[PDB]
């Protein structure tokens, strides 16, 4: 079970490596086509396929963001729960509780349906 | 700290700069593909015709026109058409007494003078005592003026210098 | 029975009224808190909501005489339509101008009987200074 | 309230001279004239004599001295235990000085006591920590001295006793 | 809550990252157009390593880092999904929570944009009094009172910090007559009028006078007395004078602004 921070923390050193290995093999990559189109062949060694290493980093990076963007939401759902509702659970009655969360959608529907009739009206 | 690819582009002095081509743009636009990123059509003539070639240079076309109304200035011999683009013969048609036009003719757009030249002054200022007492106020305030400017402050120290010396 | 600088003066009057009850209604949402937030369940919040929608039927009344204020100063153009005075700006009346002059010295016997009543009520004041 | 107190130890010219110097210093910055609340520094003692003078005065024992009574009932209490206490026959001297408010902050400039003795400047905060105000008078008004900090910012509420006794403390600098 | 804005940040920086490498590696992709000079345009290349230097940008998050390790799962949200399974339609209590914070919000900058009125004139309870002056004690440091000692009016007094507490008489709304005193008070039997001060508590109470004048609203004298406090509460420091030194004058008290400053400077 591994948690949001700790994914994170172990993701970006391997991000920050895999950074500098894709940049040293492009380099490489770079020397290695200039030497044998522009001068003399050279570096008679056989290069990596260059497209793994920013593919792996792409994914990477995908990974870390969507984490983080789900830690962001947890937290959000978190401060969004106690603001609309008071910190108790198994305390407080639990049929009680969906009670208060249907009446609470059925006022926040009450009030867009005025807001909607309203603009209606004044169409 | 990946200075390799920088001591690269050092390197790429040779003119055939479409090697990179074939060395990125196949995983570029593979892993990436916007083909057409702005397919909306460019196509502009960048100079066909702009030229005012009617008139002198605007710019002192826009400093005279935020003058005070009281100051009609004309159009004189053509002696100052581009170059020198200034023949400041001014009236100053207002509630106060009226004098002799000024000449003021300043320089091209650059700026390093200004415009009063007085020539018609010789005959015009000694010939009234009064004048003359207001040719030598002018003269005091425009020696304490620092580096005067193309209209706006000859025209205004002339006013106020007219307008004071009264007495 | 024309009143029409009257009808031009409420017509402007309710677009303003229009715009305050605008910020009105946007500073009565914005104290919308939720439902089950500590104590105000229903009780404050029909309130409100009955609030608001008085206010919309008020703005609704509203946007009506608008329209109609509107249509009743178009259907004026009578006599008189093009009067280019607006940018032409400059740069019987006498039993009106008696009654007004009547109205203005009645308002100034008033004003005199006002003068008394606040000197009275600034010796009351007084008094009660020397109170303990 | 209780606001700090230094004495800066000038030479060169005179001690007269000095605080004449200073004086017109002070003057030039707007000291208003406030009369001369004269606080005196005697010593007997481990009690004490302070006779500081601020329309009241008071030797603080320890524990910064209560001395909270009249200076009346303060030298009846002495004069009826006459030798009952431990502290008649060190030098009794008495520091004076002028104090001139200047606005909403009275300086007082303690003399020599007994002759050897330096020109303190004393300063009366309004409320009071408190040192902004203080630090920008302060170096607008001397130069390297009026180090201060006194048994103060610790938070028992302003105590200037314990100040006072702190400034009689220096009779063993001379 | 503000690690929320942190990571919000940590995911505009990783982002940035992420667009500057493919700016990098698509600048990489292309020479000089027009240089006829020097191609002095692949310093840009290196400032595009400065936009890679941003990445350690992305290490600023290890101090905003360990914003969130705790239980509480999920803070009473599973109802359905963790619950019965047929009370499928959950999601609608998270769509009400999105609804009303931006509603909140547009409400909040639409009030805060208001303030250029188009309303010319308006032409064509003690008991609350004492309520809204409980309900604005509520905050720390603002030990306040009232007695009402003569007349209907209120006589309402503030201690926040100091012995510099001050009188504000209301007449249920719009306190005007305001009196402080620092250190000495309710002399007599009740408040007082001494007024007296250090020729800079009087600058203070004339201050408070203008401001009374000043935030005077034509209605809703909830938010008056809320502006009121807050202005009365920005007196906790009185230890700091820009836009000069700290001696200017006797003493360098004026924040009308939302901000305390040097006095004798409008």
């Amino acid at each position: 079970d591994f948690d949001p921070v700790q994914r994170y923390k172990m993701l970006i050193p391997q991000l920050k490596e895999s950074l500098q290995t894709l940049m040293k093999v492009a380099a490489q990559n770079l020397i290695q086509n200039t030497n044998i189109d522009n001068g003399q062949k050279s570096s008679d060694a056989p290069l990596q396929r260059f497209d793994k290493c920013l593919e792996e980093f792409y994914a990477l990076c995908d990974q870390l963001e969507l984490c983080l963007r789900l830690a962001h939401e947890c937290l959000s759902q978190s401060c969004d729960s106690a603001k609309h509702s008071p910190t108790l659970v198994p305390s407080l009655p639990y049929p009680q509780y969906l009670a208060v969360i249907k009446a609470q959608i059925t006022c926040a529907k009450d009030i867009h349906t005025a807001l909607l009739d309203c603009a209606n009206k004044v169409t | 700290q990946p200075l390799l690819d920088a001591v690269l582009a050092n390197i790429r002095s040779p003119v055939f700069n479409h090697s990179l081509y074939r060395t990125f743009v196949p995983a570029m636009m593979a892993i990436h593909g916007p083909p057409i990123v702005s397919p909306v059509v460019c196509s502009r003539k960048r100079r066909f015709e702009e030229d005012e070639r009617q008139s002198i240079p605007n710019v002192l076309q826009g400093e005279v026109a935020r003058l005070d109304p009281k100051f009609l200035v004309n159009l004189d011999p053509s002696h100052c058409s581009n170059n020198g683009t200034v023949h400041l013969i001014c009236k100053l048609d207002d509630k106060d007494l009226p004098s002799v036009p000024p000449l003021e003719l300043s320089v091209p757009a650059d700026y390093p003078a200004q415009s009063p030249m007085w020539i018609d002054r010789q005959w015009q200022y000694d010939a009234n005592p009064f004048l003359q007492s207001v040719h030598r106020c002018m003269t005091s305030r425009l020696l304490q003026l620092p580096d005067k400017h193309s209209v706006t402050a000859l025209l205004n120290t002339w006013a106020q210098s007219i307008h004071q010396a009264c007495l | 029975e024309v009143n029409t600088a009257t009808l031009c003066r409420i017509g402007q009057e309710t677009v303003q009224d229009i715009v305050y009850r605008t910020m009105e209604i946007f500073q009565l949402l914005r104290n919308m808190q939720l439902p089950n937030g500590v104590t105000y369940h229903t009780g404050t919040y029909q309130d409100r909501l009955t609030k608001l929608q008085d206010h919309l039927r008020q703005l609704s009344i509203l946007f009506r005489k608008l329209r109609l204020v509107y249509d009743k100063c178009n259907e004026n153009c009578g006599g008189m339509d093009p009067i280019p005075v607006e940018q032409l700006i400059p740069y019987e009346r006498r039993e009106i101008v008696e009654v007004n002059k009547k109205l203005k010295q009645k308002n100034q016997q008033l004003k005199q009987i006002m003068d008394q009543l606040r000197n009275l009520i600034w010796d009351i004041n007084a008094m009660l200074a020397m109170r303990n | 309230v209780t606001c700090v107190s230094q004495m800066p130890v000038a030479e060169g010219k005179s001690l007269q001279q000095t605080v004449e110097l200073l004086t017109k210093k002070l003057e030039m910055l707007g000291a208003e004239k406030q009369g001369t609340f004269c606080v005196d520094c005697e010593t007997y003692h481990g009690k004490l004599m302070y006779v500081m003078h601020y329309p009241l005065s008071c030797f603080a024992l320890f524990e910064n001295g209560p001395c909270l009574i009249a200076d009346t009932n303060f030298d009846v209490l002495m004069v009826k235990l006459k030798g009952f206490f431990q502290s008649a026959k060190a030098s009794k001297i008495e520091t004076r000085g002028t104090r001139y408010q200047y606005c909403d902050f009275l300086v007082k400039v303690g003399t020599v006591t007994m002759g050897p003795s330096a020109r303190g400047i004393s300063v009366e905060v309004e409320y009071g920590d408190c040192w902004s105000l203080l630090l920008e008078f302060l170096q607008s008004f001397l130069g390297s001295h009026a180090p201060g900090a006194p048994t103060v910012f610790g938070n028992a509420v302003y105590g200037p006793a314990d100040t006072m006794i702190q400034y009689m403390e220096l009779f063993n600098k001379i | 809550g503000v690690n929320l804005e942190a990571f919000s940040q940590a995911i505009s920086a990783i982002q940035a990252l992420r667009s500057s490498v493919s700016r990098v590696f698509d600048c990489l992709k292309d020479g000089m157009r027009n240089k006829e000079t020097l191609e002095g345009r692949e310093k840009a290349f290196i400032a595009n390593f400065q936009d890679n230097l941003h990445s350690v940008n992305r290490d600023l998050n290890e101090l905003e880092r360990l914003s969130n390790l705790v239980g509480k799962p999920s803070e009473n949200h599973p109802l359905h999904n963790s619950g019965l399974l047929s009370l499928d339609p959950y999601s609608q209590l998270l769509q009400a929570y999105k609804w009303s914070n931006k509603l909140q919000y547009h409400a909040g900058l639409a009030s805060g944009l208001l303030n250029q009125q188009s309303l010319k004139r308006s032409a064509n309870p003690q008991y609350v009094d004492d309520v809204i002056s409980r309900i604005d004690r509520m905050f720390p440091e603002m030990s306040i009172h009232l007695s009402r000692p003569n007349g209907t009016s209120a006589m309402l007094l503030v201690t926040l910090g100091k012995v510099l507490k001050v009188i504000v008489v209301m007449r249920s709304l719009f306190i005007d007559r305001t009196i402080v005193k620092g250190y000495n008070t309710e002399d007599g039997k009740l408040d007082i009028w001494s007024k007296s001060s250090y020729q800079v508590f009087q600058k203070v109470t004339d201050h408070a006078t203008t401001a009374l004048l000043h935030y005077q609203l034509p209605q809703m004298p909830d938010v008056v007395v809320r502006s009121f406090m807050t202005w009365l509460r920005s007196y906790i420091k009185l230890f700091q004078a820009p836009c000069q030194r700290c001696g200017k004058f006797l003493q360098d008290g004026l924040p009308p602004t939302w901000r305390d400053f040097r006095t004798l400077e409008a």
